[PDB]
Formats: structure tokens, C-alpha cells, sequence
């Protein structure tokens, strides 16, 4: 009690009371926490910073889709896995990237209309596409 | 929306500066320095 | 990337018959000794035996301990290599047969199959509920809380022990939080925010993050690699619970403590266990005492004991020293400064001094790791040292020679490069000729005794 | 102040070249031990060699110390160059080899960067909620450029800053997001006056221009000590400064330089190798030299430097000598540097260098007299001779230090070598090593 | 409460209390016997460059030794030097015997002493409203906030002190001071201008009448004006720079709180904290808020250091913030304390010695002896006839200077309990022989102590 402070029913009656009343302990005197973001355990949650730098193609993607981005290079790609696509929209979601998605699970009226989408509007920047399912017949000029 | 019963306002601008008291705190002793005690 | 003094070494360099190619892996020689090094690795990688003692013996500059760090790349990552100095065991805080111990313990490995069980959300509700205590002076309590946490495919609401809210309230969460909870240790993570109302205007620099996938309560699997010493440590300095002691165990300053034989021989039983469930693997592996003759003889009477432990690492001593006095025995005198006794249990792989033409090899192998590029009569100059003088002397002249040719303007090291070397950086002869001369007599200018 | 090192200013050699000018820099002299620590100061600068250990040697004076000075004055702030006294190693908190640990990485930087955002802006509104009797408070920051407004919400620990801070409308402020840090900047309204008690009426500014957030990269160094300190611990980071720091477990330091690694192949750190040095370190135990030739083994170790006035003289905590008094499987790692006693011109230029650092305009004659002396009685005890005929002469008002006062220094305070005689003159009267005394006349 | 002693107050005399200063002319010549000084006319000039050295600023990390046989005044010698600088330098006098803690390496407790020795000079102007609360008085807000019902603009406080009152008008948010310090009308605060908070001293002693019991004691009210502005001069070393950075004194949490419960147990304050401390107060003598005022470590025995301490003085000199260090020693030529093979003039290392400005303290002659018998009697009081004073100066011949003036007061006791005003030659044959010597004691065992026995000295 001493080191987490006083209850939220003891803060109640006294700061409702008639007169002043002295509570226990009067406060947390548990410390701040010198590691201002750690705190008071050894628990670790990974950072997007290092899920661009633990992979060695995706850390010089960054890079060139910054570039690109910068040089208003509207871009397409192609992955052999589904996966990954996957984890590449965690990525282009943790930057500021607008993309859109085309694999072989998206149905065929949601191909037209990503596609028709991508092509009709320049907001789009990256294009995600699957090698099979995006490699054929559709037209991808803008 | 009616104001917290117990968080006390403080406000600062060009005009100065005031503070508002919740009506639940006129008649406790936190009133008692504005005039408002029990 | 930086280059140090055994950079060039990357292994014993033996052939899949155990025998050593004269100059492989960085190595050049000591092809008897690189042997019973293989074979130690063999004893190593077997991991039948426990408390088995093998002393690298011979002059300095042998290179005892490159062979000692080539066995460290032969075993790999996997097994665990724990080097000291005997000058490392004469701790302040706890005996020095404990930093043995330690160390023993260190030298052993687990890689061990851990169940996380965890719970994850955005909070959605939190709401605690207290009781008035009968007058113990420090008044109510809160009796239990109830926190709602939201995930992307579920939502749970949880009734918190008191001392899981401990963990929430010390870890300062609050409704729109993304909390993470460990049902194994109590203990709790504010992940971030929630991404919804991750409004830009706040000064508070908060981490909005995604609800999370997946369903609230999760048991997800992870390989953890640990050492006995590890364990032994967590035990006696605890702070994985939510109790008092393990709170106050993490706000007192950290010591060592001399843990007890109690605790080691029950921990034994705890890693037995987890051996029998088939969660571990034991991978024990060896403990390097570079420097061995600086142990006292407290220290190897105490290794007799320690090595004959029924789970002891391999423990392989380096020592440079012929007939010498034992460290806190001065009265005895004994070979390598190991008493004699102790000695009787080690296997003894002698190393012995470079031949010329090895000297050349090795400062051409060094002058490559290095980059320094090195004509052939440079080489040659070099490695007339070595011969004349010790061997580090050779390889110490490399890094000069290399900034004074580059300050001359040229490519590579001529042997005018060694030359300036030579004369500004002396041997520690030349240097002790300069005292006897110039201390030849006391006065204003006099070197002092 | 001016203290005995306080004219070095570097090394003094072409960094072309690496030729040392017979006088630059305020060194003067030893021009052979100048070029070899220049090689040295070269491969520091360089990075790509760890652990070379460098023996200064020379007898007392010739400025050994001097020239290791001279190097960390030309390495400049970035580079660590931890100054070490082997005297320092004997703690009664930690064992000889863990003060020996901590001097090594004390001696390795990680040059951290990262990407902070800050405020500024006119403070438009302040407004605080706070909580009767404690805990909770609220509240919500209106902050202004030319060319935006915006509120911010506020939490607790920025409230205490505000509060401390004393903020108030009016007040041009900067908020460093990433820290958290608060500074008022100025204020552009006028000190009101219907209150007392407001405080300093602080400098006028115009509002801040542009957004309101800007990026800021910044760059900072720690040691790989100053890693280890706060990763061995939960609490208790003062332990940086205070000292408090135990034994640090191996445990810590091998996830240290795992990690460190790892941030420089991530790019977020450099690491920036700098140097030991160990002053005096013939003061050293065989058990830590048996400890630094193997730390030095290590792709972290530091350039360890080293200065001995020592000759063949005993080893500490053995029973033998050594040249040096460093043992001879120490030295064997070593290159060695001799330093040279001074001529009577390179006396006369120190002594110059020594009195235009103190300001002391010597005459002629007493700058030679002051060399004579330097000659025979020594360049330290001619270097307090100039400080002191300085104080006799404004005794006198005289505007110069004259002959006169050189005289009257050299009467007034002995030499080491006088003071010696002094001492066989008085032997009856001063205390024996048999402990016995003649107090009577 | 305490009753006050009325009776005349007077210093008492310790073997030094005679000295008063280095006795120097304005050219720095010595005066033969002045400042209670007689004779060490070399010395006490040597001193007075010394003291000019300390006085001017330039200075750092100079050392002195004070050389001579015991008796020979280099005690007194650096107490002079220290009157002469007076209290507003600081000058820390230890022996080499108090670098020995058990509680830190003796390199810390050299380098305390050594940032004792340093001074800083810091001015900065206090600025408060103070006095006993009067009035407490909300103003109500022209403009109030909706949903509240009270709002208050203002918060008016009367203060008065001995010398006057003030109607106070302050920003309502005092009301979180108040509030929480309980602040009544009738109590004693201060308003600090820079937060704007305030403080409760206690209630004032006017109201201690109030009940037949409470539980508080009274404070009086503030005799000074009800505002304060005042610019205030803080003596700091840079030591206690050290330790209130390293040990925070007011911190609030349960660690903090439990450590100052617990004995203040020294620590081996870092390089790193002490370089930072530096240059922060580099910045702040630039800024030409601070002065800087070294001053003078001394220490006596300086031959019971050892050869680690002597080295690292080595270091701790070449700092470029340092003291001086004034060093005594009276060993000879002696073994290092802590280098059993190396023997060297004054026990000091010859390595170190060379850092050293020396300075020889000679013996006296017989006639500087007898001044030293007048100046010490009418010190201590005593009042001697001529036949006394030559009897005393003769034992100060024959045996040593302290003997001598230790015999005085012995004397005078004899005198008075034998009714005589002032000490005559029949008491001086009398303390002396009551009060051995050193020799004629040492005479006494050589005779009984020739073999063992019953009555035997024993060794
Ligand atoms: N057979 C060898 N082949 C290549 N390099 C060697 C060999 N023996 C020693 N060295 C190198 O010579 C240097 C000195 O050898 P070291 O192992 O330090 O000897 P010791 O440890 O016995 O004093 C090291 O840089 C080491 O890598
Ligand atoms: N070559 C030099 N140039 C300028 N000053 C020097 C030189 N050599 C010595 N000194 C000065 O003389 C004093 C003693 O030199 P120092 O380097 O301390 O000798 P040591 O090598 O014994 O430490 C110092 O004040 C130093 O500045
Ligand atoms: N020149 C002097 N004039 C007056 N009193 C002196 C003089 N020299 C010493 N004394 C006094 O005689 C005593 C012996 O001197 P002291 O400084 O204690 O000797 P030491 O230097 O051996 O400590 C002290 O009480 C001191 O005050
Ligand atoms: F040949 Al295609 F789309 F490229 F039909």
C-alpha cells in the first residue's frame, strides 16, 4: 500500500469530505522508473525500425522507394510469395506509403477495380502485385 | 458536458488567468479557499 | 572488422583425419599441438565427459592462446566457451572459489523449450474493486481489478488478482492502452496506444500501435538458450514475481552473492526435469583459464573438488612459467606454476618456439589480415625480427610501417618503412639497454630504481 | 588557471608528413618521440587496429607526460582519451581487474544518432485539470506560430514541467517531444501587472515562424561503460557518476558487445575507439599486467599508452626486477618510446613558452640565469622560479622580472638537490629511518 | 526556554594560539619577532611569496614543502599562512594519517580533501513575499466558466511582518499551495516570485494563546520587510558540488527516503561527474556569476602518505582546477611509506619532490628561545619573573622548545595554590620536577628495564 499510494475510494471521501483529512501513505512512493520507456520490467517489443533492418532487401527497398517516392516513380511489385506481400503492407503501413494489393485470392471484380482504381487515380504509389496472378494481360502503363 | 466533480480548473490566456471549481467541491473543504466550505 | 592480435585465426585447420595441414586456417606449425587441440575439440563435442583438465604448456609468444581461441571456432556458436584469466577470480565481493563456481557453471549451456501464455488487447474497461480492511493502519485495498481488453478477432474481460494490477499500475496503463500480459511471471507491457484517436496533437510522444491479430489469450513457443549460471542467478537475486521481495529485489543495487551449494545441487533437479519432459537440451562446454598460473593454490585445491563434480565443463589451463613458486605457496616450487597434485590430473599439450621460415609465414599471414601489402625484402627485413627479437616485436612493426610508408606517398611497405619503424618504436631490450646506460649512474637526469 | 601542461596545445608535427617542427604547438624537442607518437596518434585516428599498447619511457620530466597530452589536445573532444592513474585500480568497491575493465571501455565510444522532433512556438492558453488531493491531473496546451495554432493534450510528467517551468500565454517556449524538456525562449506579450509575484519580465521575442513540429537529428556518445552501468541495473543510473557500479557480471558485458555490433551492421551507432592512458604504470600489480596483456587481446580493447620513469626496479607484488619495472611477458607486447633529456636551448624555449603561458615578461639575463639554473637544478624547479620571481618583482613594483628576483627565488626556495644536502647537513636534527631524534641545540 | 549564561566570555589557548600571522613588512621582509613570531625569518618571507602566490589567481596545482626537524615552526608556518588568507579562502589542514578510511580507496579520500581545498563564490538575488497571512480573499471572476458555478480571478493575501503589511494579489492557482500546505490565516509563509508557490513556516506565536492545547509549536513573526530582495553570496566547495550530485539529498521516493535513514556511507565519485562539474563551472565564471577561489589543501606528516598517494597527486596537480598543497614533513632521509626498497630525502619520492617549491625550517637559537618563553606566558596568562624565564629558556636549550612551554601552566598552578601572583624560579624547580622529559624518562627505563623482574618495564 505504502509504495503504490492510496486507494481510489480513500481519494474519494477525502477529497469530498467536510474537513481536510491526512490519508496513507499520503503517496505512490514507489520511485519513477530511471529508464524512462523499460520501466519496471525485462519484457522487449520489437521495433518496425528493425523489421526494415533485419532484412537485407527490404533495408535497400526502403531506401530506393524513398527515392523513388521523392522522384514521383509510381511503382509495381512483384513477390513469388503471399507472405510476404503481407508483411510487405505492415511495412509500407508503418511508412506512409498508399498502396493497393493484387494477388491470386483477390476475386476477379476486385481485380478490375484495384486495377481500374490504380490506373485511374495518381494517389496510388505502390502497386503490391503478384507474380502470376499480376504478371498477365492487365495493363499497367501509368 | 457537466465538468468532472473533483478535477479543479486552471486557465490562462491574454486576459489573465481564473480558476473553476466543480459544483460537488462547494460545501467540502476544498471549497473552503473560495469562499465555499461546508 | 577492426583487426587484433589472433584476427588471422579462423580455425585448427585439420584434415577429416585429425591430422593438421602445416599451414591451414591461419595457423603455421604447432601441428602436434593443433592435434591434441582436435581431439580436445572431440571431447568437447562428445559430450560424455565432465571435469576433464588440459593444460596448453610453453613459453610466451607460442601462440597458446590462438590455439585456445581456434577451439572456440571449432565448437561454434552452439557450445559455450567461457574464457578468463586467473587474475578474474580475486573478486571483492564474494570469495574467489565462488567466481570459480560461477564461471564452472557459465560453462555449461541449456537451450531450453518455453510455452509463453500470454494475454493481448487494446484495454478497453478498467475498473477496480476494493475493500475496507478491519483497522490495520494503512487502509483499504483494492480486492481485485476488472479490465476489458479488446483484440482484432475477440475481447476478453479479466478479473485481475491485485498483484497483476500491481504490475498494470506500475506499468502505467490506462483505458485506449495496447497492454500485453504474462500469465507465466504476472508481469505486464504498455505496448503503445491504440492506432484509433492516434490524434498528432499530443506532447506525450505516445507509440500508436496496432490492435492486435489474433485472438486475446495466446500460448505462443520460444527456444531459449541459458546457462546454469543463469538460473543459479535468477534464483538467488529473484525478480521475476509481483511479491515485495521481488519488487525490492529490483529497486536494491545489484550484488553478487556467494549462492550456496544447496541451490546448485536443486537447481540440478529443476533442469532434470526439464531434461525428462524433453523441453532442454544439455550442451556443456568448457571453461578457458588463460593465465592459469596466477590461480593461488586456494584455487587449484578447490578445482579438485570442482572438477570432480558429476556435471563439470572440459577446463583448459594456458601457462608460460618453468619451474616456479606456487601463488600463496611459497614455500613450493613445481613446473608451469601448477601444484603437483593438480598437475597429475591434467593432459598436457606442450607448444613449442617458431622455426625461421614459420616467423616469415606468419608475418606474411599477419601482413595480409592486416591489409598492410609488403614487399618480399620487407618481409624478410621483419622477419629477421622474430628471430633476433620476439615475434609480437614482428608483428607489432606492421601497423607503423604501414603509416609511415602511406606518409612517404607509397603503395606498399618498403624496407625503408621497417627501418624508420625500427628505430622509432624499440624492443623492450634496446629499451632496457638504454636504462642500464643511462641509469648507469643516479642524478638529475637518471632513470629511477 | 594555468597549470603544468596548460602551453601544450598539441603535438606539433606537418600532418603531411609527420615531421615534428623543433618547436610548435608548444612542444619543443624530443622530436624522435614527437614523429613515433604521431604514427601512434595516426592509427588512432585511423580506428582499424585494437589494442596496441605504447610504453612512453625517459627518465622524471622530458615530457612524456607533455607528449600524451599533446595527443589528446590533437584528438580533440570526440575521441575518448581516458587519463588513468595506476593508482586509481586498488578500489575498495571493486577487484584491480574489474577497475581495469571499466577504464577499457571507458575508453570505447558509441556514437548514437537519432532523430528528435521538437516545438516551438507562442504559448496562446494554458489550461491545467488537476485532481483534490492528489494524483490525476489534465490538461491541454494552445501554442502558436505565424503560421499555425494547434492544443496539444498534455499528460502528468508534461504538467510537472510546465508547472516548474512556469509557463504562462505569452510565453515563446520550445518542447523537445522526444525528451520531454521544456525551455522558454523569451516571451512576446508584455509582463502583465494585474498579479504580483510573476517573477524576471524575460527577454522580448517575435513569434516563432514556419510549423510548429520540426525533425531534429542529433548525435550523442556513451561509452561502452556507460552501456554496461544501466544494463546491469534496474534502477539506480547515478551510478554513472557516483561511482556506486559493483562487479559487473561478464553476463552483461557479452550482451554489450553482441548488441553493439549489431547496431553498427544496423547503422545506428559508430563506434569511435579511443585511448587508455595509463600514467605511472610501473604503480601496477603482476596481476594486472597478467590482466591488461590479455584484455588487450580483445577486438574492443582501446591504444593503451603508457609513461614509467622507472629503470631496472622491482615489480610490484613480486619479489624481482624488471626493466621498466613492467615484467618482460608484458613488454613483449609493447613498442617502446624513449624520451631524451633536454639541451640548454630546448631548456631555454620551454622556459619561454612556460613564461609567456603565465604572462611573466623575464628580462634577457634572467631568462639565461633562469636557463643555468634549469640546467642544474631542473625544468620544473626553473618553471616555479618564474611564477615566483613574478610575485617578488610586484613586491618591488618592478615591471620586469629581473636578475634580482631570480636571485631572490633561488634564495628563497631550495632546490630538490639543495634540499638533499640540506637534509645531510641537518641529520642530528631532522627524524632518522631509526626513528631517533636531537631536539636539544 | 534556555537561560541565557550572563558571564564574560573568553578563549581558551592552545599551542598555537600566539601565532597571528607571518609578520612581514609591505616589502615582504620578515620582522625580526612580530604576529608572535620570533626568528624563521627565511621561512616566514618564503611563506609570504607563497601566501602572494595563493592571493593571485594564476596559480594552480603548485606544491610546497615545508622542511625542518620537529619544533622547528612549519606548523605554525602554514596556521600563519592560513590567518593571513583568512577565512574567505578556504585552507584544509589533514594528515597524511587521515587518508587511511576504511569506507573508500585512499585516492578518493585524497581527491575530497584535494576539491575541499577548491572554493566557489556564487551570487544570485533571493526574492520573496513574507509574513503572516492576514487575509485570504477570492475575487470573483467577471467572466466565469460554464458548469462550474464559482470562479475566481483573483486570490488576495494580506501579509504583514515586524515592519509592515501588504495586500498581495497573486494567480489563483496559489490555491493548489494553500490547499495542500494548509495554509490558515494566522500562519507565517513565503511566496517564492520564481513558482509562484508558497510555504508554511508554522503558525505565529501572536496566536499561541489561542486553546489550552495544540499541537504545534509557534514560530515568531518575520522581523525583516514583508518583501525581500537581496542578493545573496554562497560559500561552496567544489566538493560539496561532488556529493550533492552524487547523493541528491531531497528526493521523495521510498529508496531516497530509506538512504537517508541510513548512513551517508561515501562512494568513489567518478572522473567523468567531477570533469562535467568543471566545466559547468568554467561556463558559469565566464558568464562572471561565479568566482573561483582555490585555496589551500595542507597536509602535515605528509611522509605518513604512501607512494600510491604521491602518485596520484601526480594526476590531481596537473589538473588545470586545483588547489595548492602545502606539504610538512620532518623524515630525513627515510623509507617510502609504501615502496620498502626506496628510500628517499623527506620520506618523499624523489619522482615527486621535484614538483615541490622547498622550504627549510632551521633550529632556534637560545635566544629565540627565551622570546618564545615571553610571548607564550603572556598567552597563556602566566607572568613570569626574569630568574623563571631564564630557567625555562635553559630547559628549552638543554631539552626541546615544547617541553619548555609546557612547563609554564604546570608552574602557575604551583604559584597560585601557594598564593603568589606571578610564577617564580621555586615553581619552575618544581613543575620540572613533577613533569618529566622525554630523556630523563627514557633515563628511568634504561636503568629499571636492564633485564626482566617483577618490577620491570616490559618489552
Ligand atoms: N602457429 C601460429 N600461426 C599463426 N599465428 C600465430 C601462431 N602462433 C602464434 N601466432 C600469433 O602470434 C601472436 C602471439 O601468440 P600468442 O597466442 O599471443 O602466444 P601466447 O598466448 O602463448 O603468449 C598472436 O597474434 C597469435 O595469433
Ligand atoms: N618538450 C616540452 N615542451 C614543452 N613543455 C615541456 C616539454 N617537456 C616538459 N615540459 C614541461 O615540463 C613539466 C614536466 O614535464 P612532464 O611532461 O610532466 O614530465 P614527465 O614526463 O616526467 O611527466 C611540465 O610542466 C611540462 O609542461
Ligand atoms: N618561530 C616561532 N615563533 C614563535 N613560536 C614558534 C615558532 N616556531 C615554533 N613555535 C611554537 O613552538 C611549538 C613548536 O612548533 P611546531 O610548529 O609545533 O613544530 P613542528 O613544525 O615540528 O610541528 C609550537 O607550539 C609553535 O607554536
Ligand atoms: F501478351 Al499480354 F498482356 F503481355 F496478353
Amino acid at each position: 500500500k505504502a509504495l503504490f499510494g492510496p486507494t481510489p475510494s480513500e481519494i474519494k471521501e477525502a477529497s469530498f469530505g467536510p474537513r481536510p483529512v491526512t490519508l496513507y501513505p499520503p503517496r505512490a512512493l514507489l520511485p519513477a522508473p530511471d529508464h524512462d520507456k523499460q520501466r519496471f520490467t525485462n519484457i522487449t517489443v520489437p521495433s518496425m525500425a528493425r523489421f526494415v533492418t533485419d532484412s537485407g532487401k527490404l533495408a535497400k527497398l526502403d531506401e530506393l522507394l524513398r527515392e523513388l517516392k521523392e522522384g514521383g516513380h509510381r511503382v509495381l511489385l512483384y513477390f513469388q510469395m503471399t507472405r510476404m506481400i503481407d508483411l510487405m503492407e505492415e511495412y509500407l503501413t508503418y511508412r506512409n506509403y498508399k498502396y493497393c494489393r493484387l494477388d491470386g485470392s483477390t476475386k476477379l471484380e476486385d481485380r478490375r477495380d484495384t486495377v481500374a482504381d490504380f490506373q485511374t487515380r495518381p494517389e496510388i504509389f505502390i502497386f503490391l502485385l503478384s507474380t502470376r496472378a499480376g504478371g498477365l494481360g492487365i495493363n499497367l502503363t501509368t | 458536458k457537466r465538468p468532472d466533480p473533483m478535477m479543479i480548473r486552471w486557465v490562462n490566456n491574454k486576459m489573465g488567468s481564473v480558476v473553476a471549481v466543480p459544483e460537488e467541491l462547494l460545501g467540502t473543504h476544498a471549497g473552503v479557499v473560495f469562499g465555499a466550505g461546508p | 572488422h577492426r583487426t587484433a592480435a589472433h584476427t588471422h585465426i579462423k580455425g585448427l585447420g585439420l584434415n577429416s583425419s585429425g591430422i593438421a595441414e602445416k599451414q591451414a586456417a591461419g595457423f603455421v606449425g604447432q601441428c602436434a599441438a593443433r592435434e591434441a587441440c582436435g581431439v580436445v575439440v572431440d571431447l568437447i563435442k562428445a559430450h560424455k565427459m565432465a571435469g576433464r583438465g588440459v593444460l596448453l604448456a610453453g613459453g610466451p609468444g607460442t601462440g597458446k592462446t590462438a590455439l585456445a581461441l581456434a577451439i572456440s571456432q571449432e565448437l561454434g556458436t552452439k557450445i559455450p566457451f567461457c574464457p578468463i584469466t586467473g587474475s578474474e577470480i580475486y573478486s571483492t565481493e564474494v570469495k574467489k572459489t565462488e567466481v570459480l563456481m560461477e564461471n564452472f557453471r557459465r560453462a555449461i549451456g541449456l537451450r531450453v523449450r518455453e510455452t509463453k501464455d500470454v494475454y493481448e488487447g487494446e484495454v478497453t474497461e478498467m475498473t477496480p474493486e476494493e475493500a475496507e480492511n478491519p483497522l490495520g493502519g494503512y487502509g483499504k485495498t483494492i480486492s481485485t481489478l476488472l479490465i476489458g481488453l479488446k483484440s482484432a478477432r475477440g475481447q476478453k474481460k479479466l478479473r485481475l488478482d491485485p498483484s497483476i494490477y500491481e504490475a498494470i499500475q506500475k506499468e502505467r496503463v490506462q483505458v485506449g492502452d495496447v497492454i500485453y500480459i504474462e500469465t507465466n511471471t504476472g508481469a505486464c507491457k504498455r505496448v503503445g496506444r491504440s492506432d484509433a484517436y492516434a490524434t498528432e496533437f499530443d506532447l506525450e510522444a505516445e507509440e500508436y500501435v496496432p490492435i492486435p491479430k489474433g485472438e486475446v489469450h495466446k500460448k505462443k513457443e520460444i527456444v531459449q538458450d541459458v546457462t546454469l549460471h543463469d538460473l543459479d542467478v535468477a534464483n538467488a537475486r529473484p525478480q521475476g514475481g509481483q511479491d515485495i521481495i521481488s519488487m525490492m529485489g529490483q529497486l536494491m543495487k545489484p550484488k553478487m552473492t556467494e549462492i550456496t551449494d544447496k541451490l546448485r545441487m536443486e537447481i540440478n533437479k529443476v533442469v532434470q526435469k526439464y531434461i525428462n519432459q524433453g523441453v532442454a537440451e544439455l550442451i556443456p562446454g568448457v571453461l578457458f583459464i588463460d593465465e592459469a598460473h596466477m590461480l593461488d593454490i586456494e584455487c587449484f585445491t578447490y578445482l579438485n573438488k570442482a572438477l570432480e563434480s558429476p556435471i563439470a565443463p572440459i577446463v583448459v589451463l594456458a601457462s608460460n612459467r618453468g619451474i616456479a613458486t606456487i601463488r600463496g605457496a611459497d614455500d613450493l616450487k613445481a613446473a608451469h606454476g601448477i601444484p603437483p597434485d593438480f598437475l597429475q590430473r591434467l593432459l598436457i599439450i606442450p607448444t613449442h618456439p617458431y622455426e625461421p621460415d614459420e616467423i616469415r609465414r606468419i608475418v606474411r599471414i599477419r601482413a595480409q589480415t592486416e591489409g598492410v601489402q609488403l614487399t618480399d625484402a620487407a618481409v624478410d627485413r621483419v622477419a629477421e625480427h622474430g628471430v633476433r627479437i620476439s615475434l609480437r616485436y614482428c608483428l607489432q612493426l606492421l601497423a607503423p610501417a604501414s603509416i609511415l610508408a602511406r606518409v612517404n606517398g607509397r603503395t606498399q611497405v618498403d624496407v625503408q618503412d621497417i627501418a624508420e619503424a625500427e628505430e622509432l618504436f624499440l624492443d623492450a631490450r634496446r629499451s632496457a639497454n638504454i636504462l642500464t646506460s643511462t641509469g648507469e649512474s643516479g642524478g638529475l637526469h637518471g632513470f629511477i630504481s | 588557471l594555468i597549470a603544468a601542461h596548460s602551453h601544450i596545445r598539441g603535438l606539433g608535427v606537418d600532418a603531411d608528413t609527420l615531421e615534428p617542427r623543433p618547436s610548435s604547438q608548444g612542444l619543443v624537442g624530443q622530436e624522435k618521440a614527437r614523429k613515433a607518437a604521431a604514427v601512434v596518434l595516426e592509427m588512432i585516428k585511423q580506428g582499424k587496429i585494437a589494442g596496441r599498447a605504447v610504453l612512453i619511457a625517459g627518465p622524471p620530466s622530458t615530457g612524456k607526460t607533455a607528449i600524451a597530452m599533446g595527443m589528446a589536445q590533437s584528438l580533440g573532444q570526440d575521441v575518448p582519451f581516458t587519463t588513468l592513474a595506476a593508482s586509481e585500480i586498488f578500489s575498495l568497491e571493486m577487484s584491480k581487474t574489474e577497475a581495469l575493465t571499466q577504464a577499457f571501455r571507458k575508453s570505447i565510444g558509441v556514437r548514437i544518432k537519432e532523430e528528435s522532433e521538437i516545438m516551438e512556438g507562442e504559448v496562446v492558453e494554458i489550461q491545467i485539470d488537476r485532481s483534490v488531493t492528489g494524483g490525476a491531473k489534465q490538461g491541454k496546451l494552445t501554442i502558436k506560430t505565424t503560421d499555425m495554432e494547434a492544443i496539444y493534450d498534455m499528460g502528468s510528467k508534461m504538467i510537472d514541467a510546465m508547472t516548474k517551468e512556469r509557463v504562462m500565454a505569452g510565453d515563446i517556449i520550445s518542447i523537445d517531444k522526444s525528451s520531454g524538456k521544456i525551455t522558454k525562449l523569451g516571451r512576446s506579450y508584455a509582463r502583465s501587472r494585474d498579479y504580483d509575484a510573476m517573477g524576471v519580465d524575460t527577454k522580448f521575442l517575435q513569434c516563432p515562424e514556419g510549423e510548429l513540429q520540426k525533425r531534429k537529428e542529433v548525435v550523442h556518445t556513451v561509452s561502452l561503460h556507460e552501456i554496461d552501468v544501466i544494463n546491469s541495473r534496474t534502477q539506480g543510473f547515478l551510478a554513472l557518476f557516483s561511482g556506486d557500479t559493483g562487479e559487473i557480471r561478464s553476463e552483461i558485458r557479452d550482451q554489450i558487445n553482441t548488441k553493439v555490433a549489431e547496431w553498427k551492421e544496423e547503422g545506428k551507432a559508430e563506434i569511435v575507439p579511443g585511448v587508455l592512458f595509463i600514467d605511472e604504470v610501473h604503480m601496477l600489480d603482476i596481476e594486472c599486467f597478467s590482466y591488461i596483456n590479455r584484455a588487450l587481446e580483445s577486438d574492443l580493447a582501446p591504444i593503451v599508452i603508457m609513461a614509467s620513469n622507472r629503470g631496472v626496479s622491482r615489480i610490484r607484488g613480486t619479489d624481482y626486477k624488471s626493466p621498466h619495472g613492467l615484467p618482460l611477458d608484458f613488454l613483449d607486447r609493447v613498442v617502446i618510446i624513449n624520451t631524451h633529456p633536454y639541451t640548454p636551448d630546448e631548456l631555454r624555449q620551454i622556459l619561454s613558452i612556460r613564461a609567456q603561458e603565465e604572462e611573466v615578461d623575464l628580462t634577457p639575463d634572467a631568462l639565461a640565469l633562469l636557463t643555468k639554473i634549469g640546467q642544474e637544478a631542473g625544468l620544473r624547479y626553473a618553471s616555479n622560479l618564474i611564477t615566483t620571481s613574478q610575485l617578488i618583482a610586484a613586491k618591488r613594483r618592478a615591471k620586469q622580472v629581473g636578475v634580482e628576483d631570480v636571485q631572490r627565488s633561488f634564495k628563497l626556495f631550495y632546490d630538490p638537490a639543495r634540499s638533499v644536502r640540506f637534509v645531510q647537513e641537518s641529520e642530528k636534527r631532522l627524524i632518522g629511518n631509526d626513528g631517533v631524534v636531537d631536539f636539544s641545540y
